[PDB]
């Protein structure tokens, strides 16, 4: 069925480092960019709501004021992550990622954030 | 939101010909479009998706084009069953559909049978007289229905109907309801009803004493 | 797959209204419905969509404040709620799903419910007062149904047998709110005399089920 996988359900990083979570979703020929639908959730906040190729900023939670990114370019391929630029020590925590291409399912992924 | 004019708002044809309806976009919305057909009491239908692709169990006579801003959708011999309002949907942005277009039937021009309904003595002991006008059988559907009582042009005071096209031979039928009060009523004689249409060449007048 | 919504209601203004819509069909959870309002001799709208597992619906801008979208995963059930009702909130609303071939917005409308029927009116319920018309070759009977709420009212002529050459037009509201309507029937002339004309009439929401006898 329509499953989206994570290469690494776990990432470490460390501190003011730009970070990128992965995540894959099939496709096929050529990506029909309409019918993708990217939500990028860490537990309460909203990271990322991608829906028809715009981003809705008004949902974003303002922690991540023009600090995170849904990467595009790789969106063709069926990878759809985030770039998360000067990681803090609150970025540490559990990651969600669900997509709609067709179908619809989400993923999990634990950041740990090492300190100096 | 993107916006889909429809054009022209009522296609009207026979059984045999060609049909030809339009939806425009405001913007690009490339090849995501679909059109559906709704008959009266019913769900729409999908018909072509993909803007060219048409649904299996759809018959060969549908067919749809076009990408970018301009889209049409036709069907090369109308059958019976074709008539309908025919709707289209754009989803390269949150759906938005157009007006419709209502296709009907065309058939030869009909004089409509004109009566007259007094109210009857029922409705006059409750205190309210409704003299009912009745058009039948007529096409196309414009028709002119005047109310003069006592040689007075009544004044915007009735409700008219107008039924749907029928199911056999495709005319339409009209009803005009002047409802005033037995009091009102009883203090007049002469009640009639105008009529004008395109089969009758000359306004046709039923009437009745009080 | 397969569509199916609860029953019409009438809803007086002010209140509230939730409309339920089930999934007999292919997955639930995974795939996007939609909510549409049909309003009276007018276009289709999209309301608003949830895909069930997301857990958080998406409505136009129109319906931003009134409408509530909800997405029962346990039952399969999808539901609408109409907050603050009014007036011309009166229409046929539809929840639909997309066919997976069509491609474009994951809230397209392919596979639709039967709809359901919304009326918002302040008038209670009562049923039709029946009055004849008296006839006109060629004559015409008829039956005047009067006064009636809510909609619909089913008109027969004789217990059904009559059919042919009956016209039952179109209700029309009147401004008391309540709805009057009218039946009529082509017999030939000589008609009168021999065969019975009676008009049977039904209103379903007030359980009234009238019979007319109509005569010179």
């Amino acid at each position: 069925a329509f499953t989206v996988t994570v290469p690494k359900d776990l990432y470490v990083v460390e501190y003011g480092s730009n970070m990128t979570i992965e995540c894959k979703f099939p496709v096929e020929k050529q990506l029909d960019l309409a019918a993708l639908i990217v939500y990028w959730e860490m537990e309460d906040k909203n990271i990322i709501q991608f829906v028809h190729g715009e981003e809705d900023l008004k949902v974003q939670h303002s922690s991540y004021r023009q600090r995170a990114r849904l990467l595009k370019d790789q969106l063709s391929l069926g990878n759809a992550a985030l770039q998360i630029t000067d990681v803090k020590l609150q970025d540490a925590g559990v990651y969600r990622c669900m997509i709609s291409y067709g179908g619809a399912d989400y993923k999990r992924i634990t950041v740990k954030v090492n300190a100096p | 939101e993107i916006v889909l004019t429809q054009s022209p708002a009522t296609l009207s044809l026979s059984p045999g010909e060609r049909a030809t309806l339009s939806c425009r976009a405001s913007q690009s919305v490339s090849s995501y479009l679909a059109w559906y057909q709704q008959k009266p009491g019913q769900a729409p239908r999908l018909l072509i998706y993909d803007a060219s692709n048409r649904a299996t169990g759809i018959p060969a006579r549908f067919s749809g084009s076009g990408s970018g801003t301009d889209f049409t959708l036709t069907i090369s011999s109308l059958e019976p069953e074709d008539f309908a309002v025919y709707y289209c949907q754009q989803r390269s942005n949150w759906p938005t559909f157009g007006q419709g277009t209502k296709v009907e039937i065309k058939r030869t021009v009909a004089a409509p049978s004109v009566f007259i309904f007094p109210p009857s003595d029922e409705q006059l002991k409750s205190g309210t007289a409704s003299v009912v006008c009745l058009l039948n059988n007529f096409y196309p559907r414009e028709a002119k229905v005047q109310w003069k009582v006592d040689n007075a042009l009544q004044s915007g005071n009735s409700q008219e109907s107008v039924t749907e096209q029928d199911s056999k031979d495709s005319t339409y039928s009209l009803s005009s309801t002047l409802t005033l009060s037995k009091a009102d009523y009883e203090k007049h004689k002469v009640y009639a009803c105008e009529v004008t249409h395109q089969g009758l060449s000359s306004p046709v007048t039923k009437s009745f004493n009080r | 797959v397969q569509l199916v919504q609860s029953g019409a209601e009438v809803k007086k203004p002010g209140s509230s209204v939730k409309v339920s819509c089930k999934t007999s069909g292919d997955t639930f959870s995974t795939y996007a419905i939609s909510w549409v309002r049909q309003a009276p001799g007018q276009g289709l709208e999209w309301m608003g969509g949830i895909i069930p597992i997301f857990g958080k619906a998406h409505y136009a801008q129109k319906f931003q404040g009134r409408v509530t979208i909800t997405a029962d995963e346990s039952t399969s059930t999808a539901y609408m709620e109409l907050s603050s009702l009014r007036s011309e909130d009166t229409a046929v609303y539809f929840c639909a799903r997309k066919f997976h071939f069509v491609s474009g917005s994951p809230f397209g409308m392919d596979v639709w419910g039967q709809g359901t029927t919304v009326t918002v009116s302040s008038a209670s319920t009562k049923g039709p007062s029946v009055f004849p018309l008296a006839p006109s070759g060629t004559a015409a009977l008829g039956c005047l149904v009067k006064d009636y709420f809510p909609e619909p009212v089913t008109v027969s002529w004789n217990s059904g047998a009559l059919t042919s050459g009956v016209h039952t037009f179109p209700a029309v509201l009147q401004s008391s709110g309540l709805y009057s309507l009218s039946s009529v029937v082509t017999v030939p002339s000589s008609s009168l005399g021999t065969q019975t004309y009676i008009c049977n009439v039904n209103h379903k929401p007030s359980n009234t089920k009238v019979d007319k006898k109509v005569e010179p």
